[PDB]
């Protein structure tokens, strides 16, 4: 009926992919106290181990399921989960992104994932594809290189295919446009629409 | 060697534990006969049960059970709230 | 639950086949399993009652010995000696 | 109240950056001779170990923390003091900046802090942001990167934002010119440390 | 259970120490019944005191008391100057 | 300063309940521990003064003891024997 939930259903009979789903999925919803929901540190460890020893078919097959209409349905709900969003993604306060390009600076694995992500998901107008180095592969990868990081991205309720991640540009000083310039390049891009899109067209 | 481990393929729903979900699983179980690891204990049980020197305690045998459990499977409802089960399959069985 | 019990026996009253006057003390385990309980267990309750399993009638929880209690020795009527092992229970549990 | 003050404030209820701050204070607070203010070796590597544990919420929103722009305001004195000065910046001899260049380019860490600084904080008069490659992020961290080396930074009193380094410039000078202005008057690192301080505040 | 730490916000001032700042803390204290952790000891030093057999000497029982003091904190004064304390809050508590 | 201490008593000066006329040394911990005191115990003080610390009243510097001594046995009227453990004390310190 769904390609996202037949995706579970490979993973689930696979043993490799079966044993680490549920080692990501039990830190992400275990509670430790009536504050915290999740042990957030621990949360991101085992979603970095479970995209590096499971194999792709089967772990971006899930992230990267191709749904109708990724809005308000049952297969865009399962992918919007897919990373515990609720452990993994959300937070009790809303950084600026300034601050989150800073805090993502600090740490040496972030950096080099944002550096690849903006580089390899450039969007071209003029090309067929979108993508300006036209290789959906090397967007992929490097957008998935931010799930586990401070800058873990998620897809948003909209009605095309768009992602973010958990920052703002509230100030309404002259900053505002680099601000927007880098929420842009999450939300609307072209090149990382074809890409995920052009995955999912491909396990289904 | 007759204790040997069995693969099923099944519902979530098929367990009947309470969940309304779509997801699939690998179930595995223990089944087998243990004759070739009685010992003198057992055969003892045998003829006291018959002789019914023991009064309807019925001790138990040899059994073919799981000595290692399978890894822990996660599964997504129909109602968008994930779940955990442990302790549901066999990965090793062995005449207990 | 899974205890051990203790009974004062004739090694005639075994029914090995053995003629002897000589005497011992058998211990065996008997108790309830329930507080050991597993998914495994239940799923295998579930599927025994539905026709899932097609006559495999799996076994759950067993209360049995897990050490063996040391060796006993006796003489028999025709003067010839015999040695049985594993034959009483020195610690039970939940398997 | 100032934003740098309440900056402190969240810092000594956040464990971490109480720990830390608290880490850096008391050996460039201690004095070891009666001609020696401090372990400055000491001081610059717990300064150093500051901006790397401490979240970049509150190490950053201390240092970069928004003035009203009043000339020797209370946040400014405040913020000036964060790097304890007296002991990390200050010294008894003010060195010519072509021999301090020498220092730093000696030490490997220092050499590439300073490389990152020239290179991602170069300013564009013709930018609407007013940095050349565009990223204020990049700019914020390549400077603050030199505050644990001999090419420390800090505030000076001005009636606007000015940042030098502990040097000054007296055959060739227009070089060593080039190099203090690169410090104090600078588009592109004043645009950011503004920029922060509106993110981080109120 | 019983001894246990509870929390406070305070102003630097509100510690009465005698400094001039504006800055801000947070204070953790041990408070708590240790009447469950009394050794014999602890008994006879009771009823030593009921029957006034130790004349004049007051001995102490069990105290709920911290076991470890809590990370150090420093603050800037309105004098540009910067002051530091140790041992100010407890980290972990017991009846001891 | 916190000290240690000697009375020698009766068993039966203890109020236990015991029924002897057998003798002990009894070891107690009492003196005053002000030459130990931290800035967490003025802190105290100063908001028990002011009554920041409206409720609760915590405990400052305890002169305890940190070692039991030995255990002592002794025999009743009634022919039977009783053991005490922990009942004096054989280090001090303040706490
Ligand atoms: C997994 O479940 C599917 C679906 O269950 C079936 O539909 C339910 C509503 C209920 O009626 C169940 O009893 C059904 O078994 C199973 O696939 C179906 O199996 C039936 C029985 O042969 C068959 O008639 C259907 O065509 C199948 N497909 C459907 C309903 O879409 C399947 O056997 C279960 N086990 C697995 C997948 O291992
Ligand atoms: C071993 O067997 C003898 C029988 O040969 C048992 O002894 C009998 O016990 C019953 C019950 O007390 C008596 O009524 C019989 O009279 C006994 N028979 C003899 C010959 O004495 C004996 O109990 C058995 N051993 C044990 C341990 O039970
Ligand atoms: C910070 O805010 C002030 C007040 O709105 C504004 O004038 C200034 O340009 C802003 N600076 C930035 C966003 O860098
Ligand atoms: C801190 O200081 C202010 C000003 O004196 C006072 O009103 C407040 O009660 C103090 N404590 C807290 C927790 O704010
Ligand atoms: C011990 O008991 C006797 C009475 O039996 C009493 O006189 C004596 O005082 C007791 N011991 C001490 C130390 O008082």
């Amino acid at each position: 009926e769904n390609n996202c939930l037949n995706a579970a259903k490979a993973c689930n009979l696979n043993d490799t992919c079966k044993k680490y789903r549920s080692a990501y999925i039990s830190p992400c919803t275990s509670r430790v106290s009536t504050a915290e929901v999740c042990n957030k540190r621990k949360c991101h460890k085992a979603l970095r181990q479970f995209f590096d020893k499971v194999p792709p078919k089967h772990s971006y097959g899930m992230l990267y399921c191709s749904c109708p209409l990724g809005d308000q349905s049952a297969c865009s709900e399962r992918r919007r989960q897919t990373i515990v969003p609720a452990c993994s993604y959300e937070d009790k306060e809303r950084p600026n992104c300034l601050t989150l390009q800073v805090s993502c600076k600090t740490n040496y694995i972030c950096r080099s994932r944002l550096a690849d992500f903006f580089t390899n998901c450039q969007p071209e107008p003029l090309s067929l594809s979108g993508c300006l180095k036209e290789n959906y592969a090397d967007c992929l990868l490097s957008y998935s290189g931010l799930i586990g990081t401070v800058m873990t991205p998620n897809y948003l309720r909209s009605p095309k295919i768009s992602v973010s991640p958990f920052c703002d540009c509230s100030s309404s000083g002259n900053s505002k446009e680099e601000c927007d310039r880098f929420t842009e390049f999450f939300t609307d891009n072209a090149c990382l629409r074809n890409a995920i899109q052009a995955f999912g067209n491909g396990t289904g | 060697r007759g204790c040997l481990l069995k693969e099923i393929h099944l519902n979530v729903t098929d367990l009947d534990l309470g969940y309304r979900t779509k997801e699939e699983l690998i179930f595995r179980y223990c089944s087998g006969p243990c004759h070739d690891a009685e010992t003198n204990y057992d055969k003892i049980l045998n003829n006291l049960t018959h002789n019914k020197k023991l009064d309807k305690d019925t001790p138990s045998r040899t059994c073919c059970r799981p000595i290692a459990f399978d890894d822990d499977i996660s599964f997504l409802d129909d109602s968008l709230e994930y779940h955990t089960l442990k302790k549901h399959s066999a990965k090793k069985c062995a005449c207990v």
